[PDB]
């Protein structure tokens, strides 16, 4: 799950959009996999058929949040001409928002969506660029 | 080469134990007033095969077995355990010479309970699942305190090499310094192979009462042997013969004498005392043979120290 | 391989007496019987008796196999102390006899 | 890493003892009681070197000695010695006391003709000393130079400067 | 006591016996003299090699050959 | 059962657990655990109903996968080590292995599954005595094994405790199962600075276990098991139902009591190792413990709920429970703040 | 934590099983004596730190004893090639590999 | 590393697979317990016997015991489910949802 | 083909826990237990382990697993497609790894496994006159005293917790 | 009479064991010469 994300982050921002937005589909696809495998193990389908399309289900919806997310920041990083920049993924995340929206048939789940994970993108391109860590090395 | 020592070792297991239910038949009539068999063959000496081809070509049961696996498995799990069982025994060479002799009878003392459980499983009737489960626990039972016994005699002998019992044993017997070991080792292989006074499943059912003729035959062959087996075990452990290494023919003749005169005995006691109960001889076993098994292994434990008498490893 | 071979010997005679016992009078020609025990109908009841003796069985034969190597452990320099833990293995294994004695755990399997 | 040095074919050619094991058992006592000095120095060869290629020339003299053994046997006590060796032989476990007059027979033999007592009960087993020309080995497992330790804690214990130093407390 | 060992040897001998039995075993021994007599049969087994040690110049008390009167003795073990 | 067998069941859990402390051989790691589970599945057993039974075989099948999987690690290192000395480990398999084994030992998310089980199914006074003694020998095995944990493993596990448990708590209303996701919330708190710090852990370890022996020995005292019982309590004895409110006023790490004084204490060695996120997000998480702890106060002391006419009776018998240590747990752990360096003796 | 009971009574419970180099019955060795040997005496009072960063030699070479990793490598790549060449011809097994040396003693 | 070491811990992984996803019974899961617990000691008295570390044997059979001890503990509680629904049945533990 | 004797016999012990892994009954799962033992105990057998393989035939097999059996007896009565699903699964797994590691003789899931046989990691030497896993398991009492302590007073333990908690009152 | 003959069969096992005490030293320095042998055959294909 490390290779991944490497191989998200080794293509320079804004420079190749089908890498990015493959990558980012990936990942997403893969979160999706692990949400399906503990709904699926944790609350048990009725039917063989009925857990292959909620898993099914899970990893399309996750998918298109990851294809829709990568793609959007890509051409929003290439149309504005600023590769290190929170605005491009912000973009990007209400972009991925509003997927959400149109996957789960809902207008308020899209602008909460919107809204929370444009910030979490924002945020995470910040700590890209200034070197935040979160599972931080004990140095002291 | 060695296939001929194995045949040699085997099939006069089963010429021994057919005719150690001739023997048993004659014995125990002559012992309450009568005649065994005389008119079969002269003085019975055909009964066996005669019963032999009579067990073996009549109709078998076909029961409405739950499983077959275990109908089948269970005569081949005894027969096997009642045969193997033979090879580590030093008369006054063995088969197959082994460091750890002793544990290896008690390993399959204890495995062979098995055909009993799944006797008792496969019958469909659950009558015949409760006898086999009270059989299971008094052969368990039995199998703790003959593995204590046998620790201490061993600790007294100082190895688990069976054959070095016969070097243990060359100035005097064990049954002069174990003989309440003695005893109540002899009662516990009574005990264990079903033997009266300890038999139930005759009394008020049977496990292997589902059995056809042959199955069942099968099942006899291997408790006979285990009878006349444990009775040699008996023999070299306690009451060891005297061994020349260039005339091994005499211990074989004098611990074969002994040995028959033990299973005699057996059929003696066989026809001497009424049935026990099951919970007296539960009795028997947890409140009177275990603390004076207990007490003998401490004292035996204690006693090689005390009296500069431990013996060597090897 | 003396071992193998005499174990692969009596397991093939085992099965060679026990095919010729269920399969040698399969071939007479006789007649059917229906497909019909004092408990038939009744479901069997659990006992607590058998299953606490088996238990005990059980722990009585792990101590066993802790009292086990013995002989072995006769041969020591240490003396005083393998003569003290025997004892202590066998007195802890006679408390646990008289304790399930005295608490009415041997009660009518005694 | 390395290339091990292993000695030659020739340095390990040496004229053998074609002996069975009874035939070395008869006479093991009586081996221990004569040859002891090259059997000891090889021992302790053994020991102290930790390494059976540096030890191969005092191993030959071990089957140098040993033959003379054999050969003082061979000249004088050949018949004796051939019953004792049949007789443990025989047996499975070569036990000793199965043989006792032959080897009473080849002990008065050895001892009228050549002058050789039998060892007593753990006279065999002793421990005991050695001269010997070879320096003892400094560094018989190669080991390298061990790490520098950590320095050592000294001085007496001042008291903390201005307490805790934790956030408000003053202590 | 002497009332309640009596009642005891009446009703269950079969204890009293292991009870007997048990305390001669501990408490035996501790009053036996043949106890030393097993501790050093069983530190003269020579399962090991006596390796020998290299002569520094001043070791009075060690032998020089197996046949020799120092050492330790096992004239007792013969003896017994 | 008898108080003699209760008592000698008691010191082979304190054997077992002491037997685990103090060993130097990763066997007899391995063995004291046993001693541990063996002697504490009687106790859950204490009043013989169906729920105790299926409790304690619940615990039972947990605590031998943990054994289980303990032992494999054992072994592993075993191999690739060559020694049994309680120490690091040379292997990050087997690390990782022990580190898993310990997180159902503990109750760790995602292995969480059995606390608000269990702890739901036995009386109280076990239930204490698991959420307090049941959790010293695993955090001992933590504190000897540092060097060789993985960090990502740890702070994953943390924060699922953290979240798990507060989401978890937020929806009871049994008083059992509130204190067994507020356990694992705390066990979260615990392992996110032991890499960093292990004296913390031993400070919010000895924190958690006054506080919840605190209201254990109240909810005892007051012989409450729902929300509503504790709610009855005001018109029985208000002191109980003030002690209960400044206890969880406590728990919820409220300033300036003695709650605030762990976990303030770890993101004072989380800052200095420049890890930011990770102490802010676990803050933000346990404001819902301090959610429902908060729900629990309104429901018991700030407010009054309706009583029953049989009360009366009650008001006539003073209570005879052996309220042991009831006044010092309750001062120890409320104004325990103002000794903050106190700390340093555990380092 | 981890009460030092052992140390500070003095009294020995489970220091004697702890490693492979303690004091052994009948003084049997065990088949990488010498390696761990080396090792202890090398990690002994530096910490954990110093112990894996200065000696990693030793303790490379203990566990090449331990498990034998490059042995049955290197093993595997003379059986390897040696098959090969018998495959292409090139190579035959001498009389002493084959079963006719009339050994030793 | 040998091959028997691939087998055995083969044998303990798919024991614990076994064990991890109950089909209907709970004496089964106490078998597939006690098979982990058997390659458990297959392994270490394998390690412990190839490296002739001598005082180590002693250590397997405390691991059989101790476990087996658990085992009759576990056997234990079965009959005690027995003793409630009739049944073994893994689908009647289920009182403390709730 | 007789040198990977013991990997031949590790095969049937992997076969075995397939045997109960899948779960097809108690007895069943029983004596596919008991076929592991059997062959396990071959397996140490075949390592100098004497003493440790006649612990496995005497206390596993013919003191435990015949209490297993026998509170079997008494519960599951008498009278599937996914038992030989995972069975065909898992023996199918199986057979892969022993195709790759006779192929290319080093593979790897979590550890490097070698292919060569089990009989190149064996010792050269000879032991003398004893037998040094029977002395190793003779110091016991000798060296062991805290480990007989504890597992004594386990095991009474044991005792009291296993007739008490069975009482029900 | 198990006292008098166990102390007869410590004498005659220390008697088998010092006289394979005497016999060690022959022995072992023919096992290293035979596994120096083996392994300089081994060195000698493994060249070729």
């Amino acid at each position: 799950a490390k290779t991944l994300l490497h191989q998200y982050w080794d293509i320079p921002e804004g420079t190749e959009c089908h890498r990015k937005t493959y990558a980012a589909t990936s990942i997403g696809g893969a979160s999706g996999l692990v949400v399906s495998a503990y709904s699926v193990a944790l609350k048990t389908p009725t039917s063989f058929l009925e857990g292959v399309a909620r898993t099914g289900r899970y990893t399309f919806t996750a998918a298109a949040i990851g294809a829709i997310f990568g793609l959007t920041s890509c051409i929003s990083a290439q149309v504005r001409e600023k590769p290190d920049d929170p605005l491009n993924y912000l973009i990007g995340g209400c972009a991925g928002g509003l997927t959400l929206g149109a996957r789960t048939r809902s207008y308020g789940i899209g602008a909460a969506a919107c809204a929370y994970m444009g910030l979490t993108a924002a945020l995470v391109k910040m700590g890209q660029l200034e070197g935040w860590k979160v599972f931080a090395e004990p140095k002291v | 080469m060695f296939m001929i020592n194995v045949l040699t070792l085997i099939i006069p297991i089963l010429l021994a134990v057919a005719f150690l239910t001739l023997v048993e038949r004659k014995v125990l009539g002559y012992m309450q007033f009568r005649k065994g068999p005389n008119v079969v063959g002269p003085y019975g000496l055909l009964q066996p095969i005669a019963d032999a081809i009579k067990l073996f070509i009549k109709e078998p049961l076909r029961p409405a077995t739950s499983s077959i696996s275990m109908f089948i498995l269970a005569p081949i799990l005894a027969l096997t355990l009642a045969l193997t069982m033979w090879i580590p025994l030093p008369m006054p060479y063995p088969l197959i010479n082994m460091n750890l002799g002793v544990l290896f009878m008690l390993a399959m003392s204890s495995l062979a309970v098995y055909s009993i459980l799944w006797s008792g499983w496969a019958s469909n009737s659950k009558y015949a699942l409760i006898g086999a489960l009270r059989a299971v626990a008094q052969t368990i039972s039995y199998e703790v305190t003959l593995a204590i016994i046998l620790l201490s005699v061993l600790l007294m002998n100082g190895s688990f090499t069976l054959s070095t019992l016969i070097i243990t044993q060359e100035q005097v017997w064990l049954i002069f310094p174990a003989w309440p070991l003695a005893m109540m080792w002899f009662i516990s292989t009574l005990a264990e192979t079903n033997r009266a006074p300890f038999d139930l499943t005759e009394g008020e059912s049977g496990f292997n009462v589902e059995y056809a003729a042959g199955p069942f035959a099968l099942f006899f062959m291997a408790e006979y042997a285990n009878i006349i087996m444990m009775n040699i075990f008996t023999t070299t452990l306690f009451l060891g013969a005297f061994h020349n290494p260039y005339m091994p023919e005499l211990y074989t003749i004098n611990f074969t004498i002994k040995s028959l005169l033990l299973s005699i005995t057996f059929l003696w006691i066989r026809a001497s005392y009424p049935r026990f109960r099951y919970d007296q001889l539960m009795h028997l076993l947890w409140k009177n043979f275990l603390p004076l098994t207990l007490a003998l292994c401490m004292w035996h434990v204690s006693l090689p120290i005390l009296l500069s008498s431990i013996p060597p490893q090897t | 391989m003396n071992l193998m071979i005499t174990l692969l010997t009596n397991f093939t005679l085992a099965t060679l007496l026990v095919t010729i016992a269920f399969w040698l009078p399969q071939l007479n020609v006789y007649s059917e019987k229906t497909s019909p025990d004092p408990m038939g109908s009744a479901r069997l009841p659990f006992s607590m008796k058998f299953f606490l003796v088996a238990i005990t069985f059980l722990l009585f034969d792990l101590e066993i196999a802790l009292l086990l190597p013995l002989p072995w452990a006769s041969q020591t320099t240490n003396l005083n102390t393998m003569l003290t833990m025997a004892l202590l293995l066998i007195f802890l294994l006679a408390v646990s006899l008289a304790y399930e004695w005295t608490q009415k755990g041997l009660e009518w399997t005694e | 890493p390395g290339i091990v040095e292993l000695p030659s074919l020739e340095d390990l050619k040496v004229q053998e003892v074609k002996v069975s094991s009874s035939v070395l058992k008869a006479a093991a006592h009586h081996y221990g009681a004569q040859c002891d000095k090259p059997n000891k120095e090889f021992m302790l060869c053994r020991w102290e070197e930790k390494d059976p290629r540096r030890c191969l020339e005092e191993g030959k003299l071990v089957n140098q000695c040993a033959l003379e053994f054999f050969r003082q046997i061979k000249r004088h006590c050949a018949e004796p010695f051939t019953e004792y060796w049949t007789c443990i032989d025989y047996s499975g476990l070569q036990l000793f006391r199965r043989c006792r007059k032959e080897q009473a027979q080849f002990d008065k033999c050895v001892l009228d003709k050549l002058g050789w007592v039998r060892p007593d009960l753990g006279e065999l087993s002793k421990v005991t000393k050695v001269k010997t020309d070879r320096p003892l080995p400094e560094n018989p497992y190669h080991s390298r130079a061990r790490p520098e330790p950590n320095p050592e804690v000294e001085g007496d214990l001042k008291p903390a400067r201005h307490g805790s130093r934790l956030f408000f407390w003053t202590m | 006591v002497a009332a309640f060992l009596k009642n005891v040897w009446a009703k269950e001998p079969v204890l009293v016996a292991s009870f007997a039995i048990a305390g001669l075993a501990v408490i035996l021994p501790t009053l036996s003299p043949y106890t030393k007599y097993s501790l050093m049969i069983n530190r003269a087994t020579p399962y090991n090699y006596p390796v020998p040690l290299r002569d520094d110049g001043n070791m009075p008390d060690v032998p020089s050959h197996p046949q020799d009167p120092q050492g330790p003795s096992l004239e007792w073990l013969k003896r017994l | 059962m008898n108080p003699i067998i209760l008592i000698i069941i008691l010191m082979t859990v304190m054997l077992g657990t002491i037997i685990v402390m103090i060993s130097t051989h990763w066997l007899l790691i391995w063995i004291g655990f046993e001693m541990n589970m063996l002697a504490i599945i009687p106790i859950m057993m204490k009043k013989h109903n169906p729920r105790a039974t299926e409790a304690s075989t619940k615990y039972f099948l947990t605590q031998s996968t943990a054994s289980m999987l303990l032992m494999m690690a054992i072994i592993i290192n075993l191999m690739f080590s060559g020694q049994w000395t309680v120490m690091k480990l040379f292997n990050p398999m087997a690390s990782m292995l022990m580190t898993m084994a310990l997180a159902m030992k503990l109750g760790m998310a995602p292995f969480h599954f059995w606390v608000p089980e269990v702890t739901q199914g036995i009386p109280l006074s076990s239930g204490l005595i698991l959420l307090t003694w049941q959790k010293l020998a695993p955090m001992s095995v933590l504190y000897q094994i540092l060097p060789s944990i993985n960090l990502d493993l740890i702070l994953t596990l943390s924060i699922l405790s953290i979240t798990i448990g507060g989401w978890g708590g937020l929806n009871q209303t049994q008083l059992r199962k509130i204190m067994a996701y507020s356990s694992i919330a705390h066990m979260g708190w615990m392992t996110a600075v032991l890499l960093y710090n292990p004296t913390m852990t031993l400070l919010n370890l000895i924190i958690y276990i006054i506080m919840t022996s605190t209201m254990f020995t109240l909810f005892m005292a007051n012989s409450t098991t729902t929300t509503l019982s504790l709610s009855h309590t005001w018109n029985k004895a208000p002191i109980m139902t003030i002690l209960v409110l400044i206890t969880l006023l406590s728990m919820g790490g409220l300033p300036p009591l003695s709650g605030f004084m762990p976990k303030w204490m770890i993101i004072q060695e989380m800052t200095k190792n420049d890890s930011i996120i990770l102490p802010t997000l676990m803050a933000i998480t346990a404001l819902l413990n301090l959610y429902f702890y908060m729900r629990l106060t309104y429901s018991t002391a700030l407010t009054m709920f309706p009583s029953t006419n049989n009360m009366k009776m009650k008001w006539q018998f003073p209570t005879t429970k052996r309220m042991t240590l009831l006044p010092t747990m309750t001062v120890l752990s409320t104004m325990l703040l103002p000794l903050t360096p106190i700390l340093s003796i555990l380092e | 934590p981890f009460f030092d009971v052992q140390k500070k009574l003095g009294v020995d419970l489970d220091h004697w099983m702890t490693i492979q180099s303690a004091e052994q019955p009948h003084r049997i060795p065990a088949r990488c004596h010498a390696f761990e040997k080396e090792w202890i005496e090398c990690a002994h009072g530096i910490g954990s730190i110093r112990a894996e960063k200065e000696c990693k030699i030793e303790f490379e070479d203990f566990r090449e004893c331990l498990l034998r990793q490059k042995t049955m490598k290197r093993l595997n790549a003379i059986k390897r090639q040696r098959d090969k060449l018998i495959k292409e011809g090139k190579y035959t097994p001498p009389p002493h590999h084959s079963g006719q040396e009339d050994l030793r003693p | 590393m040998s091959l028997v070491y691939m087998n055995i811990m083969m044998a303990f992984t798919v024991s614990l697979t076994g064990l991890l996803m109950y089909r209907s019974h709970l004496m089964s899961s106490l078998l597939c317990l006690e098979g982990m617990m058997l390659s458990l000691f297959i392994l270490a008295t394998l390690m412990i016997l190839n490296s002739h570390f001598t005082l180590a044997s002693m250590m397997p059979i405390i691991l059989l015991v101790f476990a087996a001890c658990e085992a009759a503990l576990g056997l234990s509680l079965l009959v005690m489910v027995s003793n409630t629904y009739g049944t073994d049945y893994v689908q009647n533990l289920n009182l403390l949802q709730c | 083909m007789m040198t990977y004797i013991v990997f031949i016999l590790s095969i049937i012990f992997v076969m075995g826990f397939v045997g109960f892994s899948s779960k097809p009954s108690p007895i069943y799962g029983g004596l596919g237990l008991i076929v592991s033992g059997g062959v396990g105990c071959g397996i140490v057998l075949n390592f100098g382990g004497s003493f440790l393989g006649l612990m496995v035939f005497l206390i596993y097999l013919g003191g435990m697993m015949v209490v297993f059996g026998y509170t079997t007896a008494m519960a599951t009565e008498q009278y599937n497609k996914v038992v030989l699903g995972t069975f065909i699964t898992g023996l199918l797994m199986e057979f892969l790894m022993v195709y790759y590691v006779l192929k290319d003789k080093e593979v790897e899931i979590v550890f490097k496994f070698n292919g060569m046989g089990d009989w190149v990691i064996y010792d050269t030497g000879d032991s003398g006159f004893f037998s040094e896993e029977a002395m190793g398991i003779a110091a016991l009492y000798s060296y062991g005293t805290w480990l007989v302590i504890v597992t004594g007073w386990s095991l009474l333990i044991g005792v009291v917790v296993i007739m008490e908690i069975t009482r029900g009152n | 009479s198990m006292m008098r003959w166990n102390r007869e069969r410590r004498r005659l096992q220390i008697e088998d064991f010092e006289a394979r005490i005497a016999l060690m030293p022959l022995l072992q320095a023919e096992k290293d010469r035979r596994v120096l042998q083996m392994l300089r055959e081994n060195l000698e294909e493994e060249a070729t």
